[PDB]
């Protein structure tokens, strides 16, 4: 369950909280994907990469030997963490999107939250943030060692975990 | 076959503003149709009971019994009866408490410690630490505030009272708030509202942004 | 009369460096022939008691017995059984004696926190606090080492393990070491050493003194 | 033929928690039936040895036979007598072996020594090596964690213990970790702990980090 992700704050600290907006990051990287015009979402930069990724001192991947059935249990458990913090933070009603019985705009981002993932684990993220290159490129490493057949077949158990939290 | 006569902690007084006695009973043989009354010094019945439990499974009854009593009554320290009816006893059972005497007052300080600087570097959780020393009796009430709002009770915990190494009479506690560092290294304030008997108005707080100990004369900035 | 249980504690077991098996039988009136040996499930096991505990205000024994056992064979989760045999009790009794199982091992992160400088300021005394966050389970022990000498218990004392905030599992202590201003001024660097089972080395060290919190690049100093 | 039994290392009892022995020998019949055995002046029932090694091709065969045996015996030098029978020798190849004592305890000097800059120009490696002197009994067991995990003994090498140049009793060893650049600059607190008996608790700890060593370049004396 506790993974050290911490509450969301892409589009404003929770109540009683009030700044902390991350504004959208319309910059490519010249390393990796060269020319792109996509602008990262305040949500991805947020995203709660979990146990894949710890910021001590820097960035540092923390899947540097790990498993393809560990790699699964933390994407599975930062997924469902994912979940849980978008609902806290939709529920409060701090998301912009969120200002059924669900709160308004969450399936919207938890689906999209997805979405960021699916793309991370595949590597063809629009573009890289400081979390995103390291990662793609461990995820990468692990697989093969053929990542869309991998997603192709784990979609389903990842979705279900999305369900679960919910 | 003794009652448990719980006194009301000073943090029940400051958190519902009321003074509620509650006595437990404990060792006492199965039986229905159990009634239990409270009576001050005087021993005029003072309030009907409420909330009372069932019988108890376990062969030990343990029943609530609700009663409102006047705060200066309980603040000037009389001796509360609270008597129980039992079929088996021929006297109901009667348990008392009064507050302690003596318990000299001392005003308690409240430091805070933010979080230490490699705890961040963690960047996962940090802890304030509203430190809390040099008071008597053993009995405070530290409650968390950020941006002057309430702080849910799961984000804080408050250690047990406890003696201090230094004064034989004083006790101290010390309590922690979970907070995400995200929150910290942007600027929030986090207070710390003590409640005591010793303090003057009964609550001191104190707050910790990020920026307490800087110099606040000179924005020394370190740059590539 | 009755036989308790007092399975050796990390506390207990690394300050004195041996698993010392404690057996307690509380309230039994001052008898003579008091007999006291420890088995296993085989049975092998014996240990002489020694320096039985004198009589308590309460007029009454309680029975003590030291036993020695090697850490392997009490970390082997072998249940301990300490025999008890004496004129009070109308038979022998077993006591039984066991580690809990089914709990996972979380380090400790020992920060260490320098005193509030409010504290400093009033020029009276300065509390060191370590916090022992995040460690599971709750059983650590805190020493205090000043320039890498130990520290008398009675400077700093140890708050009770208590569950931690947010997470689950996991537990928090505090140590409060209690030294004079000029003494922390000087600065001797204070160091908080804790013992706890999940760590790797299974002792870990923490260091602080006046100048770990100044930044280290600048030295912007303002005058008048 | 004569049992060359080693003792356990210092190493061995801090890495493992458990002190393991074997009976390496010198043989002159390749193979015989019998096994090992190990004996103590108690005459206490000898431990289970396992996993004999095979048959040694040139007749210098060599045997281990593993046992278990408490830290506290061990600690008090009681001799331990290695029993070995085999059918060309009908008597038991009696050898015993204890730690030394009446050598002097002196408590180790661990410091950390940073790279050297010409290194750290070539952004390639960073070789910290943990200088620890001063400590008088032989073993010593060097652990290097990094940013609060363990490193495998993969990535530090650790010298043998030497004389000291100096001091002919004390004695000095060195361990030497290397990390990419790119890691030494992030600044992740590279960590060693050297487990020696003379040491209060068995371990002391010293952390070096990129900003450790730096001294004060800016000093602004603002004055008005
Ligand atoms: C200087 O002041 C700004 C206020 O916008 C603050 O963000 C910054 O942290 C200050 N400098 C340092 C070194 O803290
Ligand atoms: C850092 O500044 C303080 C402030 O007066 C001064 O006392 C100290 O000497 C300075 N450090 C060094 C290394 O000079
Ligand atoms: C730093 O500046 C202060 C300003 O008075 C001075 O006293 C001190 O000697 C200086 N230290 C160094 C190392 O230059």
């Amino acid at each position: 369950y506790i993974r050290g992700c911490q509450s969301k704050t892409y589009d404003g600290k929770i109540f009683p909280g009030k700044g902390g907006e991350k504004q959208w990051i319309c910059k490519d990287t010249i390393i990796h994907g060269d020319t792109n015009g996509a602008c990262i979402p305040p949500r991805t930069q947020n995203l709660c990469v979990g146990e894949l990724w710890d910021k001590s001192y820097g960035g540092r991947s923390n899947i540097k030997n790990d498993t393809k059935e560990l790699l699964k249990e933390k994407i599975k458990n930062a997924i469902h963490k994912e979940t849980e913090l978008l609902y806290e933070y939709h529920d409060t009603g701090t998301a912009i999107i969120s200002k059924n019985g669900l709160p308004k705009g969450f399936c919207h981002a938890v689906q999209r939250s997805f979405i960021d993932y699916k793309n991370m684990i595949l590597g063809t993220s629009v573009n890289i943030y400081e979390h995103i290159g390291k990662l793609q490129e461990d995820i990468k490493k692990i697989i093969e060692k053929n990542v869309n057949a991998w997603w192709k077949g784990i979609e389903r158990e990842m979705w279900d975990a999305v369900r679960c939290a919910i | 076959i003794r009652v448990f006569a719980i006194p009301p902690s000073f943090a029940s007084i400051f958190l519902t503003k009321s003074t509620k006695l509650t006595c437990l009973v404990t060792d006492l043989t199965t039986y229905d149709s159990v009634t239990i009354s409270w009576t001050r010094q005087n021993g005029e019945a003072v309030k009907t009971h409420t909330n009372i439990s069932e019988s108890h499974p376990n062969a030990t009854f343990s029943a609530v019994g609700e009663a409102s009593i006047c705060e200066d009554d309980w603040n000037s320290g009389e001796r509360f009866t609270c008597t129980v009816t039992h079929t088996d006893l021929p006297s109901p059972l009667k348990q008392t408490i009064s507050r302690p005497k003596g318990v000299a007052l001392h005003r308690p300080d409240v430091y805070l410690l933010p979080p230490a600087r490699e705890q961040l570097n963690l960047r996962e959780s940090a802890t304030i630490t509203c430190l809390v020393t040099g008071f008597s009796p053993a009995d405070v009430f530290v409650q968390w505030m950020q941006r002057g709002q309430p702080l849910s009770p799961e984000k804080y915990v408050t250690s047990a009272p406890m003696p201090e190494p230094q004064a034989p009479g004083r006790y101290f506690a010390h309590s922690i708030l979970t907070v995400s560092e995200e929150e910290w290294n942007t600027g929030e304030t986090y207070t710390c509202v003590v409640a005591h008997e010793a303090l003057p108005n009964r609550v001191t707080e104190r707050t910790v942004d990020k920026s307490t100990g800087k110099p606040t004369l000179y924005n020394v900035s370190l740059v590539m």
